[PDB]
């Protein structure tokens, strides 16, 4: 079924934050990608098998983050990247108020 | 060399664990990652020292699950190699290409060639020596050696050295 | 939840520094070399070359091979190429600030035409709004079409400034879909503002110039507003979806990718040989035309460029455009798991926080209740139950993550359940969920009911609810939200639960009545005129369910 | 402060900036018939001291942005010769309060 | 359009009303800080009436003997007469009220007084009179010392904005300011012995349950206050079926959309 | 992961690391310039053999209190005393901190926090790096020509007549191993 | 004044069908389209297309395009609104998500 | 950076909202089989056992309140009146 458009509206005024999180990722798309720290895009290169978390150009395998995201987030990303747009998620903010 | 940098660590506890004496399994916790371990960025993280004053937190506890993140802020003794910095280090291993260096929890390389042209190697030796003038480099040397190449070899950093220049070699 | 664990660290997405693709990072941040359209297989030879598939990208036919990432198809996030450009190309929507910086940018030395001598241009510097600052520098630029070689200071006008170089004009761009067209005055000679000409002012703008205008040198330079790399997108973006196996299943983008790797390798074949000059500008022109062409084809150049099918062709921008495109429809609005829709019916027995629910969706919603000393040996009777018997479980998580389908498991009776598991046993009776009637346009609308699991197909529902939901009995159609996370269920009873918005905070008022037969017999119950007769009069006072069994 | 009949030619109106800091007010007789202030749906707009204003952010955790923010050719903003900067206290009444407190940053 | 511009806008903790950045919209939440439903059409008692027939029902002379409150109305009644600083008090007390008079009268100047008030000072008083059996037969306990300053302490401990300085305290009093004006017309000394017959007991308990019943009244920080604002405006305009404007509906799409091209522009003068 | 004590805004911007030389020249971290997290701009604190071995000394001595508490309810011969507390109060896998400690207990300059004292009393006081305080206190030099050799770090930093005095010094206050 | 004529011009709306919305409702949206120093239509050109965020203006009426002035202006996102976290399947700051909570080892120490 | 604990203009009431997330993370924890700070009275809900945890008022949550400017006050469920 939707929990759509307007689905969401009313949960706003509720309160119940927690129920958007469960309902727009876990019963819906929820996923567990590889964003590197500087370029934060899904570049990284990660082999979960042996720890290998390299990074294609931002030479890392240091500092890389797994972000919870759903794959419909995830795949917009991808979808104007390929229209020449950085979405370089940052786990740290640096913009203060 | 031997030095000391202020760093810290991302511990999440299970909500099984938030009860009485946590502060205790969180300093363990931390001394189970932090200790022992070998980064490329701050070498050898040795010994996290003074377990009493440890940093604890108030951590935030996650919509999803019960678990709380905690950061702790320790003192620690460190140590990374240089190139150029010369150390004191007792030989380990040696063969015809040459002999292994035991400077800390950290192995450096002296090369043949790293070697003088007078400190030739001897196979006909047991355990294999380099034979040379009064030089004659066996298993249990001690050595003075100039670390020309730093390489992280991931959970463990290694090296490369030389004898060569004046001063250097056998202590 | 992405599926298989991984070492790295989990964190929340603080900013999303949105910035333009350097032409020049585009290629580093490849696997794939992308140069032919023979996309898959290597000659009908069930395979993959260097091609539009898997020339590095991620394999399809629940296969690894994803340049050393493999990992299935699941947590196997797609993995971007590249391909070069045989010459630069105007970026269908940055088209727009090519013209404009063109017409502020002397078309020369790179170097605004205005600067710190007119007093406007100064008040525009100023501005603190990084596109109203160009909104009046643009406004300011485009008029002075001459560049002066010098201008007189701010203090005596017999005292010029050689500033910067060059007296030339400026040309009157004006659109024509993919090149530019200049003009220059004895008799107008229009100039044919060409991708190559113009990228190459776009580099030598001045640093302080671009941004004083809407750009940045670290995330997006006017000089890669034109694209002589364009990124490749992995296959997750444009499937396979193959009929049984030896059929294809690309989607229309896999298309304009091929039908632009042709006009690429058609310009190369041009420049490289044999130069037709007035030719190339046609190859030039189909590569300008798809790279345009495979980012928006629903735009104002007439040609909606159609596919050999009369299709317009998925453009990436009608992917991501309004309800049902991505951002309206699958990521602001979405398809969710744990729902359940049916047909509604009136009950004078039901509290007003409880819902008619049937035995069958009551056996197809599940809840995860964490193995714990308090529940465990009752969800070891649910265990051995299944999805038959009314309270049953589906699926018993392990504590590892294993599912036991209890429905055909062969230790499905056994089942020695450990604590930390998670037993999916299914919703019951006084249980929470969100009962809700279309449309959610009112906080109301969407509110919290407990569980009465009744039989016979119809979601059932207090009378007094028929007015805060929108209900009439004419077979209206509501929905029905299972939560996992007994944070949730925290959630729905706690500011969600009916008794609570029992008075409307929209207008001060109480929101829900007693409606109908309810309406009509009090009334006619509360007159000096009725009476009862002990008989009757007992049955309804026993009626009352907290009577104090007081005559 | 000039008051003109008709207009001002824009030749001399270009002399309005060339004595500071002495600000030049300019009004047509027109809008000053009637007190356009004086009326109903108008209340109490108060010109805020450099001290009243900072207080204002101090307290009230606000930024030169956060502000709800005021026309400059508000004829308010005119009527007490407001300049860019400058905060308005106003007194508007509530249908639930009886008062309530808002404030302006001049544009 | 109303949604997705008051999305998010809501109430905060400096219990002002900001959104996505923290541009302020309001303050203090509805120009007066209060939880929407806790509120219900509350009467303003002071502002109707002839100045005479507010002057019978509140001012009280404990220095004339015709406008003395009796002994049948409080136990003091023929002691607290023509004292000195008895009626000094007193004369704050209708003064109060008559500066609520006028002030009210300021406000709405149509009279009314049917107005959304939070706390029901009616239905505490109504529940006190039964919950404390008090019979107007014999004199209530009380002097008219702690009538006039019992509320003069409670006036205080109605919060809004919980702040410690100047402004914070300030928008406060402008905040509660009329539900002070309907609270001064209830616990006026006369309406409170001659009206209610009340004991100090029931007194206190009309105090302490208006007290805790308001602080609940507080709107709640976090409140999707845009979204809700919206969502009672966007919901009922869909039940709209329509000397002449536009009928509700385009009119509505007129000044949401905000038009200069009016379809019924209309110039009205007095 | 552990994360470090000094922190920037290098956005985007991703080429870093310029080549780590004795020349002093180290990592990020490594400069006098980085932070004690109490808010104080302490400079990095380096230590040579034995400065060092006696803190791993001294707080697995301070650990071995703790674990006890909260449980209520000479060369070769340090050589064992060294791998008995690392048996205890050590993790026991931490095969990185066993290596060091018994090396450290062999190559040592100074055994005593007594002797220690006065030897970094001379070498921070010099004017010196707290680099070449590590480099002077372990590494046993006799000539000038020979230590502002070995360390570069020197070279022009010290009169050639003081780098002497100073080594001389530490050749008494050396250990008697 | 301005606020004002919008107001009793959208009461008179209310009582266009004689039913009730308490003035907080009417007078937030009023306010609105009043503290940004003049009046704002309630759409792409009012309310999406000044300060807020990105993501917070793309997800109503024109999308593809506010995202590509994202990216050539090198624009940001605060991930301060709602629209913000929805995208992200985060909590949110509303009602439930705004505070943090946590366990003070202390508090938590006392009770045994 | 944040504010002292003296200094609170946040009303010293708890929220509808924190009632729920706090009421809500012991309900978590708790069926999370984590320690249960109250004696389980005939309690095995987990979501229940949690609710007279905030009766009994031995939580050991403690809630960030953010002020919108960036600094925040904290406070603990034993601190926060339950006016609710
Ligand atoms: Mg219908
Ligand atoms: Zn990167
Ligand atoms: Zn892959
Ligand atoms: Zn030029």
């Amino acid at each position: 079924l939707r929990f759509g458009e307007m689905e969401r509206d009313c949960m706003i005024a509720h309160g119940a934050a927690s129920f958007l999180k469960e309902r727009l990722m876990e019963a819906s798309d929820a996923f567990r990608v590889h964003i590197c720290g500087i370029c934060g895009l899904m570049t990284v290169i990660a082999k979960l098998n042996h720890n290998q978390f390299e990074c294609k150009g931002c030479d890392n395998k240091i500092d890389i983050y797994q972000i919870h995201i759903p794959y419909a987030a995830k795949l917009l990303f991808q979808e104007l990247m390929a229209m020449n747009i950085t979405p370089r998620l940052y786990t740290d903010r640096s913009r203060d108020f | 060399m031997f030095f000391i940098k202020d760093l810290s660590l991302n511990i999440t506890l299970h909500p099984s664990f938030f009860g009485p004496r946590m502060k205790q399994y969180l300093k363990t916790k931390l001394l189970e990652e932090v200790e022992g371990s070998c980064t490329g960025k701050f070498g050898y993280i040795l010994c996290v020292l003074d377990y009493d004053n440890i940093d604890i937190q108030r951590g935030r506890i996650l919509p999803t699950d019960g678990s709380a993140e905690f950061n702790v802020k320790y003192r620690a003794v460190v140590f990374k190699p240089f190139k150029g910095e010369v150390v004191d280090g007792t030989v380990v291993s040696c063969s015809q290409h040459g002999f292994e260096v035991q400077v800390g929890p950290m192995k450096v390389f002296v090369t043949k060639h790293l070697m003088p042209q007078d400190l030739t190697f001897n196979a006909g030796s047991n355990p294999p020596s380099y034979q040379s003038s009064e030089d004659v480099i066996t298993i249990k040397s001690r050595i003075r050696v100039k670390i020309e190449g730093c390489i992280s070899q991931v959970s463990s950093i290694h090296a490369i050295g030389s004898i060569k220049e004046d001063y250097l070699g056998a202590i | 939840v992405g599926q298989q664990y991984s070492s790295a660290p989990l964190r929340t997405v603080k900013e999303v520094q949105f910035g333009l693709f350097s032409p020049e990072e585009v290629r580093a941040i490849s696997v794939a070399k992308i140069r032919f359209p023979e996309t898959m297989d290597e000659t009908q030879t069930r395979a993959k070359i260097g091609g539009l598939n898997d020339p590095r990208l991620g394999s399809i036919d629940r296969n690894l091979k994803c340049q050393t990432c493999q990992e299935g198809m699941n947590e196997c996030p797609g993995h971007f190429g590249h391909i070069d450009l045989a010459k630069p190309v105007f970026h269908v929507g940055f088209i727009a600030k090519i013209k404009k910086v063109c017409e502020c940018v002397c078309m020369h030395c790179g170097k605004l035409l205005l600067d710190e001598h007119n007093e406007l241009m100064r008040q525009a510097l100023a501005i603190k709004d990084s596109k109203k600052r160009f909104a009046a520098i643009w406004t300011l630029c485009k008029t002075k079409m001459v560049c002066e070689t010098d201008v007189p200071s701010e203090d005596d006008p017999t005292q010029l400034v050689s500033r910067g170089g060059c007296g030339n004009t400026q040309p009157t761009i004006r659109k024509d879909g993919l090149k530019l067209v200049g003009s220059w005055k004895d008799e107008p000679e229009l100039r044919v503002l060409s991708t190559e000409e113009i990228l190459n002012i776009f580099k030598h703008i001045s640093v302080k110039d671009f941004t004083s205008l809407g750009f940045n040198e670290v995330f997006s330079r006017p000089e890669w507003m034109i694209l002589t790399c364009l990124p490749v997108p992995p296959p997750p973006v444009r499937p396979s979806i193959s009929f049984n196996e030896s059929q294809r299943g690309e989607d229309d983008l896999t298309f304009k990718l091929a039908d632009i790797l042709k006009a690429n390798i058609s310009l190369e074949t041009l420049e490289h040989n044999g130069a037709p000059h007035h030719a190339i500008e046609e190859a030039e022109s189909l590569l300008q035309f798809h790279v345009a062409t495979y980012m928006d084809n629903d735009i104002a150049g007439q040609p909606q460029a159609l596919q050999k099918s009369g299709r317009p062709v998925k453009s990436i921008r009608a992917r991501l455009k309004g309800k049902e495109g991505r951002i309206r429809g699958n990521l602001m609005g979405k398809r969710v798991d744990f729902s359940a829709r049916t047909v509604i019916s009136g009950d004078p027995n039901l509290e007003l926080d409880q819902v008619g629910v049937p035995k069958s969706i009551a056996k197809t919603l599940t809840y995860p209740e964490v193995v714990t000393p308090y529940n465990i040996d009752r969800l070891t009777q649910l265990v051995r139950n299944g999805p038959n018997e009314h309270p049953g479980a589906k699926y018993v998580i392990r504590d590892s993550g294993d599912r036991i389908d209890l429905r055909y498991s062969k230790r499905a009776g056994d089942i020695q359940l450990q604590y930390g598991w998670k037993v999916e046993r299914h919703i019951m009776d006084n249980d929470p969920v969100l009962f809700n009637r279309q449309p959610s346009l009112h906080k109301m609308s969407m509110m919290a009911h407990r569980v009465k699991v009744i039989p016979y197909s119809t979601f059932r529902l207090n009378l007094s609810v028929t007015s805060p939901y929108n209900a009439d009995f004419d077979g209206d159609e509501m929905n029905l939200h299972v939560p996992q996370s007994e944070e949730t269920r925290a959630e729905l009873s706690q500011l969600c639960a009916v008794p609570l918005q029992i008075v409307s905070p929209q207008s001060n008022k109480p929101c829900m009545g007693i409606v109908q037969d309810t309406l009509c017999g009090i009334r006619k119950l509360t007159l000096r005129d009725t009476f009862i007769e002990l008989d009757q009069v007992l049955n309804m006072l026993y009626w009352v369910p907290d009577w104090d069994g007081v005559i | 402060i000039f008051v003109y009949q008709n207009n001002i030619t824009p030749s001399a109106m270009k002399l309005v900036p060339s004595i500071p800091p002495a600000t030049i007010e300019t009004f047509n007789e027109a809008a000053l018939v009637v007190n356009i202030t004086h009326h109903e749906l108008v209340p109490k707009h108060i010109r805020l001291s450099s001290d009243e204003k900072r207080e204002l952010l101090k307290r009230y955790r606000l930024k030169e942005s956060q502000l709800p923010r005021i026309q400059r050719a508000d004829p308010v903003a005119l009527y007490l010769g407001l300049k860019r900067g400058e905060v308005v206290k106003i007194i508007r009444k509530s249908e639930t309060s009886g008062r309530y407190a808002s404030y302006r940053i001049c544009m | 359009r109303l949604v997705k511009a008051l999305e998010d806008i809501m109430v905060h903790y400096d219990n002002t009303t900001r959104n996505s950045l923290g541009n302020v919209i309001q303050f203090i939440y509805g120009e007066d800080g209060m939880d929407a439903a806790h509120i219900e059409k509350q009467s303003l008692d002071t502002i109707g009436g002839s100045d005479a027939a507010f002057e019978k029902r509140y001012r009280v002379d404990l220095l004339n003997t015709d406008h003395t409150l009796d002994p049948s109305l409080l136990e003091s009644g023929s002691e607290i007469l023509g004292d000195l600083k008895l009626q000094v008090l007193l004369d704050e007390e209708y003064k109060q009220l008559v500066k609520d008079r006028k002030f009210l009268r300021e406000v709405f100047v149509d009279g009314e007084a049917n107005w959304p008030l939070p706390v029901n000072i009616r239905r505490i008083i109504q529940n006190a009179q039964q919950t404390f059996h008090i019979d107007h037969t014999k004199p209530s306990d009380l002097t008219i010392k702690d009538i006039v300053l019992g509320v003069k302490d409670l006036q205080e401990n109605l919060l809004v904005l919980r702040g410690k300085n100047e402004i914070i305290q300030n928008a406060q009093r402008d905040a509660v300011t009329l539900f002070c004006c309907l609270l001064r017309s209830r616990l006026a000394t006369r309406r409170v012995l001659q009206e209610y017959r009340l004991t100090k007991q029931a007194f206190d308990w009309v105090l302490s349950n208006i007290e805790a019943q308001f602080l609940r009244s507080v709107v709640h920080p976090g409140e999707m206050v845009g979204v809700l604002a919206a969502q009672s405006i966007g919901e009922p305009a869909t039940q709209m079926t329509l000397k002449k404007v536009t009928s509700g509906v385009p009119r509505l799409k007129e000044i949401l959309n905000v038009a200069k091209n009016m379809k019924t522009p209309s110039l009205t003068v007095y | 992961s552990t994360s470090t004590f000094q922190t920037r805004r290098r956005r985007l911007k991703k080429v870093e690391e310029e080549e780590n030389a004795a020349t002093l020249q180290l990592g990020q971290e490594f400069q006098l310039k980085q932070i004690n997290h109490q808010g104080e701009e302490e400079e990095l604190i380096a230590l040579n053999l034995s400065e060092a071995r006696l803190v791993i000394k001294e707080a697995l001595v301070e650990r071995r209190r703790a674990f006890k508490r909260s449980q209520k309810k000479t060369r070769e011969k340090e050589l064992e005393s060294i791998d008995v507390l690392l048996e205890q109060t050590t993790g026991g896998n931490n095969k990185d901190l066993k290596n060091t400690m018994q090396y450290l207990t062999n190559f040592s300059r100074f055994r005593d926090q007594e002797t220690v004292g006065a030897v970094i009393q001379l070498l921070k006081s010099t004017g010196l790096h707290p680099f070449e305080v590590a480099q002077l206190g372990s590494l046993a030099c006799d000539t000038a020509d020979e230590a502002k050799t070995l360390i570069p770090s020197l070279n022009n930093k010290i009169s050639d007549d003081e780098l002497e005095r100073i080594l001389k010094e530490l050749s008494n206050l050396e250990t008697l191993y | 004044a301005g606020r004002a004529a919008l107001y009793k011009e959208v009461y008179n709306v209310i009582a266009s069908d004689g039913s009730y919305v308490n003035y907080r409702h009417m007078a937030l949206l009023v306010d609105v389209m009043t503290t940004q120093g003049g009046l704002t239509s309630v759409t792409r050109h009012g309310f999406n297309r000044s300060n807020t965020g990105a993501l917070m203006r793309c997800s109503f009426e024109e999308t593809v395009e506010i995202l590509f002035e994202a990216g050539a202006s090198a624009e940001l996102d605060d991930c301060r609104g709602v629209s913000e976290n929805v995208i992200l399947g985060q909590m949110a700051p509303i009602g439930t998500g705004a505070f943090d909570v946590m366990i003070d080892e202390e508090s938590l120490v006392k009770y045994m | 950076k944040a504010i002292p604990k003296d200094q609170r203009a946040t009303t010293p009431y708890m929220t509808k909202y924190e009632r729920a997330r706090i009421l809500g993370t012991r309900a978590l924890q708790i069926s999370m089989n984590a320690p249960v700070f109250v004696d389980l009275e005939g309690e095995t809900d987990p979501l229940r056992i949690a609710m007279k945890e905030l009766a009994e008022k031995k939580i050991p949550l403690v809630i960030r309140r953010y002020l919108p400017d960036g600094s925040f006050e904290d406070w603990s469920v034993e601190e926060l009146i339950v006016d609710l």
